[PDB]
């Protein structure tokens, strides 16, 4: 149950919550009072999935699909029948990601190392915060959430997107993008770079960080050191679902036209808006 | 037809390559023990991939993993409950026997080198051309601990000269004797350098180097436990 | 506040470093550059030396080529006016050959001939670079991990505008060098298949993408966190575990159950990436040559 070196760093201490109530392990899992919260949360948002299941007449988890509230009822309640479990499967979800990083906040301080990695997931958590609470909220009706389902949450993306023409147009969502491709280019070539150099060509000695660094320089004239490329992950990643957020927290709101129209700002500008010629003249 | 042929073929590839994945990741640490050291009933569904030799550059032997695990050092530690799953007690002093977030592993007790079979890391004044580029010099600065009160004053900054970064800074005591401080757990301030994880009387206890003009693995994962260790047992003055 | 490791307190340089030998030709590295201190508070300040070889210098000037022949289109269809380039610049594009003149090199410059000419430039520019990328590795005798890792960018690459295009038997199903041009040939592209989200391939392709994001936000985080153990020194922890290593498999192991090692992280990492551009390309490749409609297709699975 215990990692070879592990036992020196099970000690008491850390917790937020409850002294030492919770403070042990099951298996390699650590608990806390937040461990606990998470389970309850889970455990009751999977019951009511559930119960919605039978309610729609179906246990294939291909068509399961949990709806939010019609948008006829605003910003209020509704019956459970017609998006209130939603709601409250909504309420335990948010429950159980918040306790899930409040958690790992104390896992790092029995650990003694920093808060980035939960300070990361927080990112994640406030997309989908945008996403269900946010953007639904300033628009007037939870209706304008999306479903849990396998399938139907991938239609209100599209059904979405195309409600403005092609989403593509929308000037965050392709920083978004931008982000989101970079940082899969950095993940691959850290991945590659530490390999080939802990795994060189067979009979070889292992390479240094040295080897690393001329390897980048010779490639591409520069190289951002072995700290600054775990710096430059964090930041990409989190830039992507920064920007996410907000090109949906935009849409709608500020902005409720088709995309591609916005660009005509910069077409119309004085100076060449009327000179004749190129594509829109 | 052949999309079908394609994507369920996927499927097995992808088991394959979690199964090479996750084996490949058990190099240290296994078999897993009980909290007596012994091995442990259950092992899991993964078996221990067959070892694997890495030749370490400038003579310093080879590696192979998995192999003999070993703290190789005593553990001051106790249990606190007659079953599994508790947290286990220091029995003396967590920063002085290097347990919890005090913790430190025993390697090697020689200094990393670089490409070149150098010293990794050496502190400034013995490095020729490294200087301050940016930023505020600490050197010359009084340092203070999380009790407000000073400890000691910045001597100089030792360096990775592979990678120009620097790592330590070295603090003169009161007693003329000098520590390694890591560069992450300080706060260089205009006329200080905040130290948050020591009260000024833990700075005499962070473990002191052999030689004046390097660091060995062993040395600095003994200061950097220690250190980090502080913000959980120096609360009592922070 | 303590220190989060982002960003550099203190910068310190010394001697540009000319880097290793090994079996370099030093003939071909230019000089050092400049000491950049804005970089240096985010990674390292030193810019160059870079190797030009034989190699290197053909692929820049394929690469300078596609892009300039790109650049005469579009500054032709702005009828040479400054004011026009600039305003219209997003919506310029140099479209592939018509249908009718099928995979034939025989297209006219004004309608495809061009697109074929910076094709050609695009595709040595870019596989010499990947023979670049592997003898950069090999005269300093590391793993070819970069290169075998790039060619899986290459695949989604040949695939969209070589591979599929030759198998459906015109260069009009190819991609248009253009800003929102390429744009619209992407939603076109999902339009006319059905709907790519019933694409199987497509969905694995979105799940690593979202993957490498979820995994670089995890690994990144977690080597600043125990950087005060010294933990990005990732190749010496692989040689000599020290307890940067061990709180960091912990962290993750009394978090979700398991975890990895300094080396096999790594192992993750290099495959979460390639696979985002591998299923990616199979499943494009499968658009239209083998499958009509995502949807049908969907309904039946054969
Ligand atoms: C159609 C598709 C066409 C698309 C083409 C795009 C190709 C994409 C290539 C991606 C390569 C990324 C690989 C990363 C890597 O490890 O690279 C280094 C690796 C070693 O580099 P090195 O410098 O020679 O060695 C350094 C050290 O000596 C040694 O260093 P090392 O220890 O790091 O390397 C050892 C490495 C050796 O690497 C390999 O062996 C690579 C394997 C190639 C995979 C290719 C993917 C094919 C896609 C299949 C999907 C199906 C769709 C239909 O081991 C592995 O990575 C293990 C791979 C796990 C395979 C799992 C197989 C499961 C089979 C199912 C069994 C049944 C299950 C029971 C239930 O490179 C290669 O082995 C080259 C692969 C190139 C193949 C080109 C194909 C020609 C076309
Ligand atoms: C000491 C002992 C250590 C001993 C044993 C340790 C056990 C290690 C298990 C390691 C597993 C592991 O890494 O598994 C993964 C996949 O998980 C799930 O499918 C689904 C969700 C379930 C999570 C299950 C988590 C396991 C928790 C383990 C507890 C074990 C401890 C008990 C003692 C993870 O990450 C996967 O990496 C793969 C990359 O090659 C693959 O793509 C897979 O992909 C998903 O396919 C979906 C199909 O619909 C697709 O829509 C989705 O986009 C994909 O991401 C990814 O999820
Ligand atoms: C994957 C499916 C589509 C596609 C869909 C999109 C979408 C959707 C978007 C882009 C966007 C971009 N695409 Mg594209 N793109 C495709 C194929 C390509 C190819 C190629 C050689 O095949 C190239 C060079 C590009 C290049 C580009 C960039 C100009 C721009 C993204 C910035 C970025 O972060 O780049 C990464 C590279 C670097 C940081 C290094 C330089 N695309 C295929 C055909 N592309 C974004 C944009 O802003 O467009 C205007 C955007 O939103
Ligand atoms: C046809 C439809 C439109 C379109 C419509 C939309 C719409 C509509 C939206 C996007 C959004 C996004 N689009 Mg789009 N998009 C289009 C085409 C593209 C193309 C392309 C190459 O063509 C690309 C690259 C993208 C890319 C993107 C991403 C930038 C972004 C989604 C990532 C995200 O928000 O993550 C954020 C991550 C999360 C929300 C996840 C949070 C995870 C939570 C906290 C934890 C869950 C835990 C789980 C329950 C636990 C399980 C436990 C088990 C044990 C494992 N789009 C087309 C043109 N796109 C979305 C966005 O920006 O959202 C903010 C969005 O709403
Ligand atoms: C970001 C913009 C859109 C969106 C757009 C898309 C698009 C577009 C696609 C998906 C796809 C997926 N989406 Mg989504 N998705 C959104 C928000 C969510 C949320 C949430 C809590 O907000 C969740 C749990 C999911 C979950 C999922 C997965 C079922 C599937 C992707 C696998 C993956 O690799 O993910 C990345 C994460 C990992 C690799 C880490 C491991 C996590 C595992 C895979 C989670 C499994 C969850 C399980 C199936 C659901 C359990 C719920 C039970 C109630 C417990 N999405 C928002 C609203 N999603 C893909 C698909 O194939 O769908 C059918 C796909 O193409
Ligand atoms: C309306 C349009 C459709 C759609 C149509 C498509 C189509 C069509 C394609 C994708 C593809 C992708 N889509 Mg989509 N997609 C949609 C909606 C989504 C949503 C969402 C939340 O709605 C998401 C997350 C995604 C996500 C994704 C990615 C997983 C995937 C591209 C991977 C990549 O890295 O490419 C970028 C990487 C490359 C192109 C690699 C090649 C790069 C080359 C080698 C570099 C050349 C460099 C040049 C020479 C140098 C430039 C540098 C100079 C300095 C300038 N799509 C909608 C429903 N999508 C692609 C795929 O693989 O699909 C299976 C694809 O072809
Ligand atoms: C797993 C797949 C992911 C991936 C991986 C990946 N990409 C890679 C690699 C890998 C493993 C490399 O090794 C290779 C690299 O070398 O990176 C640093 C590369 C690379 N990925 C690149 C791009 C790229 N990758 C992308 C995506 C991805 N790459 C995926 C997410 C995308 C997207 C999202 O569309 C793009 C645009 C290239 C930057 C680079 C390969 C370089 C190349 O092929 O170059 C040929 C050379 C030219 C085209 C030169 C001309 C450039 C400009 C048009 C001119 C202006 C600049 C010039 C310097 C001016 C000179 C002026 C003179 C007066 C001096
Ligand atoms: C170099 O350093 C590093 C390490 O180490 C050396 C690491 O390991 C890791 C991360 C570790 C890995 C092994 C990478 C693996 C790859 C992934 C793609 C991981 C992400 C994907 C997953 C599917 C993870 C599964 C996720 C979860 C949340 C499983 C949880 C399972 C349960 C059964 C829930 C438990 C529930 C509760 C409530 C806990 C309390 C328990 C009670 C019983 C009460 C990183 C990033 C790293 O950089
Ligand atoms: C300031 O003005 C000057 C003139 C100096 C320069 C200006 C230049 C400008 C403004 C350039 C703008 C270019 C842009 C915006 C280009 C954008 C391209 C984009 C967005 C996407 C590219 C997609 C292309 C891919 C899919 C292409 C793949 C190509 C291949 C796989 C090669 C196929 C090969 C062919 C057809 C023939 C070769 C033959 C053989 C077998 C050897
Ligand atoms: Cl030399
Ligand atoms: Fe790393």
């Amino acid at each position: 149950a215990l990692l070879s070196f592990e036992r020196k760093y099970r000690v008491p201490g850390g917790t937020l919550v409850g002294g030492n109530l919770f403070d042990f392990w099951v298996g390699p899992f650590y608990v806390g009072f937040f461990g606990v919260a998470t389970f309850f949360f889970a455990a009751l948002g999977i019951i009511l999935i559930a119960w919605s299941a039978v309610l729609q007449g179906t246990w294939n988890p291909q068509l399961i699909s949990v709806y939010p509230p019609a948008l006829e009822y605003g910003l209020g309640g509704a019956p459970l029948a017609k998006g209130g479990l939603w709601q409250i499967i909504t309420i335990c979800a948010t429950g159980a990601f918040v306790s899930w990083a409040l958690r790992e906040v104390e896992i790092c301080r029995k650990l003694g190392i920093g808060y980035h990695i939960p300070f990361a997931f927080a990112f994640a958590i406030l997309a989908y915060l945008t996403l269900v609470l946010f953007r639904p909220v300033m628009m007037g009706a939870w209706g304008y959430a999306f479903p849990y389902g396998i399938w139907t949450h991938l239609d209100w993306v599209s059904n979405t997107g195309y409600t403005y023409g092609n989403f593509h147009y929308n000037p965050a969502h392709m920083i978004a993008i931008s982000f989101f491709f970079t940082n899969a280019l950095a993940l691959a070539l850290h991945g590659a770079l530490v390999l080939s150099a802990a795994n060189p060509e067979k009979g070889k000695e292992m390479r240094t960080p040295d080897h690393e660094d001329t390897f980048f320089r010779d490639l591409v004239g520069y190289s951002i050191g072995t700290l600054g490329i775990h710096r430059l992950g964090l930041l990409l990643s989190l830039s992507a679902v920064f920007f996410s957020a907000l090109c949906m927290i935009i849409t709608g709101t500020i902005w409720f036209d088709q995309w591609v129209d916005w660009w005509q700002w910069w077409v119309k500008l004085p100076w060449w808006a009327n000179i004749p010629g190129g594509i829109n003249g | 037809d052949l999309a079908s042929l394609a994507i369920y073929s996927f499927w097995i590839f992808l088991a394959g390559l979690i199964y090479y994945l996750q084996t490949e990741n058990m190099r240290e640490g296994y078999p897993l023990e009980n909290e007596d050291g012994t091995p442990a009933a259950n092992q899991g569904p993964f078996p221990l991939p067959k070892p694997k030799t890495f030749i370490l550059p400038h003579g310093r032997g080879t590696l192979t993993v998995p192999g003999p695990e070993s703290e190789d050092r005593p553990i001051a530690l106790a249990r606190t409950a007659v079953s599994e799953g508790f947290p286990h007690a220091p029995t003396g002093d967590p920063m002085k026997d290097g347990v919890g977030p005090a913790s430190w592993v025993a390697r090697r007790d020689l200094p990393e080198l670089d490409g070149h079979g150098h010293n990794k890391i050496k502190p400034m004044k013995a490095a020729a051309g490294f200087h301050v580029s940016a930023g505020k010099n600490p050197i010359g600065l009084p340092v203070r601990g999380c009790d407000l009160e000073i400890a000691g004053k910045v001597v100089d900054i030792w360096v990775d000269i592979p990678e120009q970064m620097a790592r330590f800074l070295e603090v003169e005591l009161k007693d003329g004797s000098t520590r390694l401080l890591p560069m992450q757990m300080v706060k260089v301030q205009s006329n200080r350098v905040h130290v948050n994880a020591l009260s000024s009387d833990l700075f005499a206890g962070i473990p002191t180097i052999k030689s004046p003009t390097e660091v060995t693995l062993l040395e600095e994962d003994k200061i950097c436990g220690y250190v980090a260790g502080g913000l959980m047992y120096a609360a009592p003055k922070r | 506040a303590e220190y989060q490791n982002i960003f550099s307190q203190v910068q310190v340089r010394g001697p540009a470093d000319l880097g290793m030998t090994e079996d370099v030709n030093l003939a071909n590295r230019s000089g050092v550059g400049p000491f950049s201190t804005l970089l240096g508070w985010f990674g390292n300040a030193q810019l160059g030396p870079i190797y030009l070889g034989s190699l290197g210098v053909l692929s820049l000037f394929s690469g300078l080529m596609w892009f300039f022949t790109i650049g005469i289109w579009f500054w032709y269809q702005a009828g040479w006016n400054p004011a026009v380039f600039l305003r219209d610049l997003f919506f310029f594009s140099l479209e592939p050959p018509a249908p009718e003149y099928g995979l034939s090199f025989a297209a006219p410059l004004k309608e495809g001939g061009l697109w074929l000419i910076a094709s050609f430039f695009m595709f040595v520019a870019v596989w010499s670079w990947w023979g670049r990328t592997y003898l950069r590795a090999q005269a300093l005798g590391m793993g070819k991990h970069t290169a075998w890792a790039f060619l899986s960018a290459i695949w989604l690459w040949m695939v969209l505008g070589f591979i599929r295009p030759i198998l459906m038997g015109s260069w009009s199903e190819a991609v248009p060098y253009g800003i929102f041009s390429h744009l619209d040939w992407t939603n076109n592209f999902s339009l006319v298949h059905g709907n790519l989200f019933y694409n199987p391939f497509h969905g694995l392709s979105i799940a690593f993408l979202y993957g490498s994001a979820l995994l670089f936000a995890m690994h990144g985080a977690t080597i600043l966190a125990v950087s005060r153990f010294g933990g990005e020194r990732e190749l010496e922890q692989i040689a000599d575990r020290g307890t940067a290593a061990e709180r960091a498999a912990l962290f993750w192991r009394w978090t979700m159950g398991f975890n990895a090692t300094m080396e096999g992280i790594h192992r993750w990492a290099i495959w979460m990436a390639v696979l985002v551009t591998l299923t990616g390309g199979i499943g494009i490749l499968l658009s239209g040559t083998v499958v009509d409609n995502w949807y049908v297709w969907g309904q039946n699975h054969g």
